[PDB]
RNA sequence: AGGCAGCUCGCGGGGUAGAGUGACAGAUCGGGGGCUCCAGGCGCCUGGGGCUUCCGGUCUAACUCCGAACCCACGAG
RNA sequence: UGGGGCGGCACUCCCGCGAAAAGAUAACACGGGAGCCCAAAGGUCGGCUCAGGCGGUACAGAACGCCGCCGUAGAGCGCAAG
RNA sequence: UGCCCACCCGGUCAUAGUGAGCGGGUAACACCCGGACUCGUUUCGAACCCGGAAGUUAAGCCGCUCACGUCAGAGGGGCCGUGGGAUCCGAGAGGGCCCGCAGCCUCUCUGAGCUGGGAUGG
């Protein structure tokens, strides 16, 4: 399904899990990378511009091609480390009955149009709140501008970058 | 969806008493100042008492003391244009101004 | 006190002073309230009314005096003491002008033949009205028979039991047989005042 | 001296049997430290059931004795002998509390016999006073006394081997 | 012969926006310290498992220690 | 009844959420309950204070009992929730 | 004199709490003495009840000091709303602006028991 179908907010928050059965595992296990408590000098973050929610199946993509580019820089374990501030803690809900339902006469159209569970998000409500961050040296923070910008290639939402 | 008409439906908080005062009935001096007719008093319902709870449909409001019975005391309250007497116990009174 | 959860209690209950509840039932009757507490070297007792800034007590009667205004000689923690404040009480209690009240009691085991029951009898008799359940004390108890027949076995211990009191060395004899005796002088002196 | 009255005491020391079942031990038991304490005993209640080791809510379980002054002290005279050499100082806490107990009961020596009822163990327990804890469980003005004028464990120790020469 | 569709003052009611999560209920990311067990290597070290403490962050229609604007009651104007 | 049928009961009553700090307020919205049970699980009086954790004691054990310390509810209060 | 100092009877219901340290008592208050009678301990005078009352400020009580909890004041920092209006900007989401109001968290510093009714003590 694409993107564009949940950019924008449709409804309050979807959060309690006692109350919303059977959540699909979202994508992200891993939220840390790179030797954290290392000692780093640039302390560029990542900021983002107008609201909406991110689904974590890019995310997930923006994390793995985030380490790539840095693994292949300097090193796994070097002097970096990334992490990502947000965590899917929204969920989204989706119709789906239109499909296998949605050839056999059975209750078809809006009736019961209730969503289901297929998928999470990671929920912004501030202008401008951090989503991921880098921590580097000096020396390096040339590589380190396109890393973050490669990632945000991929996020739906226009972004923003800083140097610190 | 339609909504049970329960007594004490959609109270979740209503009902709900700030933890600095919980157990049992605190407030002693106000009830034993008594009341007599023409008096002007404010319905303030005390969740823990279960004896005399008025109905949350005239909750915070400005009452009138009428008269007395038993216990308890009766109140004249206008909620739209009509009139209505709430018989009450006092542990839910609070004097006006 | 452990955070923004912790409730406290209030100050008497913090000290274990009075029992809310039973004074709960009081202000919603609107009891007016007979108090004999008890210490352990006297006795005391009032007759309280509630009020905004606080109870007001209409009379109060102290065992001092007994030894000041009406010369009593025995102890001043034990049945025939309470009974005679109790007795005074009501003579305050019928000039001041009440009539009618109840007695409020708090942390006293109700015991019959006890301190408390001999406390209430007095006012009773002083003409106080007060209804009470028929449980009460016993009338031996109050002209401390029982004190003089424990004080008769004397030729046993070696010594009265009237080790003499702070003052009651070269000063008070304590007679310890001679009790009940005592008890009608005083009554006589306080029925007329 | 105020010291006097900050001494240590003994008191109401604990005759407990520990049998955790119910029926025709509880009597053999009942009867058997009777004659040991000289005092009727009082059965024990069971705690929150936990089906197993045989205990459930309100099941006489146990068997409990207690003894007061100038018969506290002296029922510590007859059971000392058995285990004088039984006394650790580990079983001494910091509130001037410690508890022994023997396997077999048979080694006090006292004047048992092995009848048809049979043999047991036991369970003794000490408690070491300051005067004063009156206020502590009277009813009126109920409070805590602080540790100051708690009962320490070296103190506790020196009124076990003075007023009953017993082993550390 | 008062009436009240508005406002002001006085005097009350409120858990929403927001905010916080060591204030409960849950959700959730990491590091540090200590304790414990296992595997490997040369008593030690490494990795893993469980426990604790400290420090940091991420959310809540069915969480609220707090909490507006605001809306409402009554008296007077 | 987002045609009708099939589907289900949103058709009887109750908890929260919906629902936007007066009240009322829709959804074939969401998360749930009831068609009972209790002669004691009821009235009153009296007494004790829980879950849990710590130290010591034969069997004794994380958890049967016993002796001390802490424990503002984290237990418990019949049945769902408040 | 006196008034406050505790006490009994309270109101306020934590700014009044908790924990530790220290200080105060020949009165008051407890600790503490003892149980034959009252009553009472599904054992016990433990506790309760009654009879008391030597000692004693160690408890408690009370005051003070220090910590934390907690109400405020100020400072620093965190975070950020909402009514009223427009053929205003922006495709929308959203945002600015003029008219009215704010509060929220978190660190630093500074305070932190008040009061009615009666018998002791100064």
């Amino acid at each position: 399904r694409p993107g564009r179908c949940y950019r924008k907010f449709s409804g309050p928050a979807y959060t309690r899990r006692e109350y919303i059965p059977g959540i699909p595992m979202p994508k992200i296990t891993k939220f840390v990378m790179g030797n954290v408590n290392g000692d780093y000098d640039y302390e560029l973050r990542l900021i983002t511009t107008e609201k909406g929610q991110i689904r974590h199946n890019a995310l997930e993509a923006a994390r793995v091609i985030a380490l790539k580019y840095l693994s292949k820089k300097l090193a796994s374990e070097q002097n970096f480390a990334l992490v990502v501030t947000k965590y899917p803690h929204h969920v989204i809900r989706e119709n789906k009955m239109m499909a296998f339902a949605g050839a056999d006469r059975l209750q078809d159209g809006m009736r019961l149009s209730f969503g289901k569970p297929i998928g999470t998000a990671a929920r912004l409500e501030k202008l401008g709140e951090l989503v991921m961050y880098v921590r580097v040296k000096k020396e390096h923070l040339e590589a380190a501008k396109e890393a973050l910008k490669i990632a945000s290639s991929k996020l739906p939402i226009r972004t923003k970058i800083e140097i610190s | 969806v339609a909504r049970s008409k329960g007594y004490r439906s959609k109270t979740r908080k209503l009902l709900e008493k700030k933890v600095r005062e919980k157990g049992a009935i605190p407030k002693l001096s106000l009830l034993m100042h008594d009341y007599s007719q023409g008096e002007y008093v404010v319905v303030k319902i005390n969740p823990s008492i279960h004896k005399g709870m008025p109905h949350r449909r005239y909750h915070g409001k400005v009452g009138l003391v009428v008269g007395k019975r038993g216990k308890a005391y009766e109140v004249k309250v206008n909620i739209g244009d009509k009139e209505r007497v709430l018989i009450v116990r006092p542990e839910h009174l609070i004097p006006f101004n | 006190t452990q955070g923004p959860n912790y409730r406290i209690k209030f100050r008497r209950r913090r000290e274990g002073k009075t029992d809310y509840y039973t004074r709960y039932t009081y202000v919603i009757n609107n009891a007016i309230r007979f108090v004999p507490r008890l210490t352990n070297k006297y006795v005391i007792v009032s007759v309280s009314k509630f009020d905004q800034k606080g109870d007001i007590m209409i009379a109060y009667a102290h065992s001092i005096e007994l030894v000041k205004k009406y010369g009593w000689k025995g102890d001043t923690n034990n049945t025939p003491a309470a009974y005679l404040t109790g007795y005074l009480a009501g003579l305050r209690a019928v000039k001041s002008g009440v009539k009618a009240a109840v007695s409020d009691i708090g942390l006293f085991v109700p015991v019959k033949g006890g301190r408390i029951f001999a406390v209430i009898k007095g006012a009773i008799d002083a003409g106080l009205k007060v209804p009470v359940g028929d449980l009460g004390k016993l009338k031996d108890r109050v002209n401390g028979s029982h004190i003089s027949a424990y004080a008769q076995k004397l030729k046993n211990e070696n010594q009265e039991l009237y080790n003499k009191l702070f003052s009651s060395y070269i000063q008070r004899g304590l007679d310890p047989v001679l009790l009940p005796q005592h008890f009608e002088e005083v009554l006589n002196k306080i029925k007329e005042n | 001296k105020e010291n006097v009255m900050r001494r240590v005491v003994l008191d109401k020391v604990t005759v407990n049997i520990g049998v955790g079942e119910s029926g025709e031990r509880l009597q053999k038991a009942y009867q058997l430290v009777q004659e040991l304490t000289g005092v009727k005993p009082v059965y024990t209640k069971g705690r929150k059931s936990i089906r197993e080791f045989g205990v459930r809510k309100g099941a006489p379980i146990g068997v409990k004795a207690t003894l007061r002054r100038q018969a506290a002290v002296e029922f510590l005279k007859k059971v000392l002998p058995a285990v004088n050499f039984r006394l650790k100082q580990s079983s001494f806490d910091n509130y001037g509390n410690v508890s022994f107990g023997i396997a077999e009961h048979v080694l006090i020596p006292g004047t048992r016999y092995d009848p048809e009822i049979g043999i047991f163990g036991m369970d003794v327990a000490i408690t070491l006073v300051r005067p004063g804890y009156r206020t502590m469980k009277r009813k009126r003005k109920k409070a805590s006394i602080p540790r100051r004028h708690r009962v320490t464990k070296e103190e506790a120790i020196n009124f076990m081997k003075e007023n009953f020469n017993v082993t550390i």
